C-alpha cells in the first residue's frame, strides 16, 4: 500500500521485488523384462490344445 | 561452473484488484487549481 | 519513461537510401547544421522584452 | 542459454517498478472510495503526515447497524422475508437505488432466506432473475443477476497492507446505491518545484524519473498524486452491516 | 431512407475531445487520441455536451 | 380497475399466502404481480396486473 506522506519532507524507497528458483532435475524409470524361451514348451492359457 | 542449468517458464503471482467504484460511481474526475473545494447542497422544501 | 536509442544506417547496403540528411555545411566537417537564428537570437529576444515592458 | 544485456535488464526492471507504482497508487484511491461510500466519514493519516478528516455529511440512518432484537440471524430462514427490511432501509435514502452491492460472505446468508429462493420461481409474480451457484469463482467482482429494480453484485476486492492483504469491505456488509449517483475523482495541484515550473499541477498522476549528481550517481523513479475522491450526496447510499 | 443519400456530417470542436475520465496521457493515449505504435491515430474519445455543467 | 395502495398498506396485502398461491396456478390465473419490488427508491409505481 502507498503511504500518505505529506508533500514536504521525503519518502522511504520501497524494495525492488523478485527472486525465486528451484530444481527438480533427474527423473528415471526402467521396467526390465525378458522372454526366457525355456518355458515356451508349456502351453499358454490361450492357444487351445 | 559445469552444472548446465536450463530455465523453464516463470509464474507471475498476479494480485487481484478491481476498482468497481471509480467506474461505477466516480465516473467523473476534476483537477484542482485552488487549495480547497466547496460542496453545495441546496435544501428545497416548499410548503 | 526510459529513453531508448537505435542505430540506423544512412543507406541500405543494396544502394537504397535508408536515411536522408539535408543541410548546408558552412565549413568542411560540419556534421550538424546551425539554424540561421543563431546570429540574431539575443537581439530579437531583447527586442520583444522591450516591447512587453 | 539466452542471456540479455544488463541495460535491457534495467529497462524491464524500471518497467516493472512503474507497474507496481501504478498499482500502489490505484489501491489507495480504491480504499478511499470504499471508505467514502461505506461510512461517509473518511480520514487520512500516517507517519510523517498530519491527520486529515473528511465528512461527506452522511446521516445516521444511512449507516444502519442491525444490532438489536431480531437483526438478521435469529430470524428464521424458512418463513421470514427480507424484502420488507430492504424496503425499510431503501426508503430512508432520498434517491433512486438500483444496486445492492454485497460482501462475499453475507450473500450466502442473504440467499439462505428461502423466501427469495421461492420468489425466484413464480411464473407470474417475479421477474427478478438471480444467479445462484456462483457464475464467477476465483476472480474479481461477480454479478448475480437482477432483483427487479436492483442489481446484485458481490465484491471480493482485497487491498494489501504493509505485508498482508485483506478485504476492502468488512466481513458482512451491504450497500444500496444508484448508478446515476455522482462521484468525483478530484486530483489536487501537485506541490513540486518541477510541476509548478511546468504548469502541470492539475494532473491525476505525476510520474518522474531523474538521476542524482555525484560520482556514485543513482537514478530515482517516482509517482505522486493528490487524490481526494468524494461524492456530492452521501445520503444517496445506504450502508447496512449484517448480523 | 427518405433522402437518396444517408450520410450526414457533424463538425466537432476540439473542446469536445479529450482524455476519457481525464486520465493521464500514455504513449498511445494522448489527449483523448488513441494512436498506434507507429504514431498513426486509431481512436478518438468524444465527450458529450457539458451544458449545463450539472 | 384501479386498486392503488399505500407504500406500507401494500406490504401486508403482499405478505399473505393467498396472493402467492394465486400467482401459481399455471391454468387458473393470468394475474401478473411483482414481489421483490421492481420500482423502489422513488415515487408511485405500477405493480403489474
Amino acid at each position: 500500500m502507498a503511504l500518505y506522506v505529506s508533500p514536504i519532507v521525503s519518502g522511504e524507497v520501497i524494495r525492488s521485488r523478485g527472486g525465486s528458483t528451484s530444481e527438480f532435475t533427474p527423473g528415471y524409470v526402467k521396467p526390465k523384462h525378458e522372454v526366457n524361451p525355456q518355458m515356451t514348451l508349456r502351453r499358454l492359457p490361450d492357444e487351445d490344445p | 561452473m559445469y552444472t548446465t542449468a536450463q530455465l523453464l517458464a516463470a509464474n507471475e503471482q498476479k494480485f487481484k484488484f478491481d476498482p468497481l467504484f471509480l467506474r461505477l460511481f466516480f465516473r467523473e474526475s476534476y483537477p484542482f487549481t485552488t487549495e480547497k473545494v466547496y460542496l453545495s447542497q441546496i435544501p428545497g422544501l416548499v410548503n | 519513461m526510459p529513453q531508448k536509442w537505435t542505430w540506423i544506417p544512412r543507406e541500405l547496403p543494396g544502394g537504397r537510401a535508408s536515411f536522408i540528411h539535408v543541410f548546408e555545411p558552412v565549413e568542411d566537417g560540419q556534421t550538424r547544421g546551425a539554424n540561421v537564428f543563431y546570429s540574431v537570437m539575443e537581439q530579437m529576444k531583447m527586442l520583444d522584452t522591450l516591447q512587453n515592458t | 542459454q539466452n542471456l540479455a544485456d544488463p541495460a535491457y535488464r534495467r529497462r524491464r526492471i524500471i518497467m516493472q517498478n512503474m507497474r507496481d507504482e501504478e498499482l500502489a497508487i490505484a489501491q489507495v484511491e480504491e480504499m478511499q472510495a470504499v471508505s467514502a461510500v461505506l461510512k461517509g466519514k473518511y480520514t487520512m493519516t500516517g507517519e510523517a503526515f498530519d491527520p486529515v478528516e473528511v465528512d461527506m455529511g452522511r446521516s445516521e440512518e444511512n449507516n444502519i447497524t442491525q444490532s438489536g432484537g431480531t437483526e438478521w440471524s435469529k430470524r428464521d430462514k424458512s418463513t421470514y422475508d427480507p424484502t420488507d427490511d430492504i424496503e425499510a432501509y431503501a426508503l430512508n435514502a432520498s434517491g433512486v437505488v438500483n444496486i445492492i452491492v454485497f460482501d462475499p460472505k453475507g450473500w450466502a446468508l442473504f440467499r439462505s432466506f428461502k423466501a427469495v429462493k421461492e420468489k425466484l420461481d413464480t411464473r407470474r409474480g417475479s421477474n427478478s432473475e438471480l444467479e445462484t451457484a456462483v457464475k464467477d469463482l476465483g476472480k474479481a467482482v461477480s454479478y448475480k443477476g437482477m432483483y427487479g429494480d436492483v442489481a446484485i453484485v458481490v465484491y471480493s476486492g482485497q487491498y494489501v497492507e504493509n505485508g498482508v492483504k485483506k478485504n476492502f469491505l468488512p466481513d458482512n456488509t451491504m450497500v444500496l446505491g444508484n448508478t446515476q449517483a455522482r462521484g468525483l475523482r478530484t486530483y489536487g495541484c501537485i506541490q513540486d518545484a518541477d510541476a509548478q515550473r511546468e504548469g502541470i499541477n492539475a494532473s491525476a498522476r505525476y510520474p518522474k524519473n531523474w538521476v542524482t549528481t555525484g560520482d556514485p550517481a543513482r537514478e530515482f523513479t517516482m509517482i505522486q498524486s493528490a487524490p481526494l475522491m468524494l461524492l456530492a450526496d452521501p445520503d444517496e447510499f445506504v450502508s447496512v452491516q449484517l448480523a | 431512407s427518405s433522402r437518396l443519400f444517408r450520410t450526414q456530417f457533424r463538425m466537432v470542436s476540439p473542446k469536445r475531445i479529450s482524455n476519457p475520465n481525464n486520465t493521464g496521457d500514455s504513449r498511445n493515449c494522448r489527449a483523448g487520441v488513441q494512436i498506434n505504435d507507429s504514431g498513426a491515430a486509431l481512436g478518438y474519445y468524444v465527450s458529450e455536451d457539458g451544458y449545463p455543467g450539472w
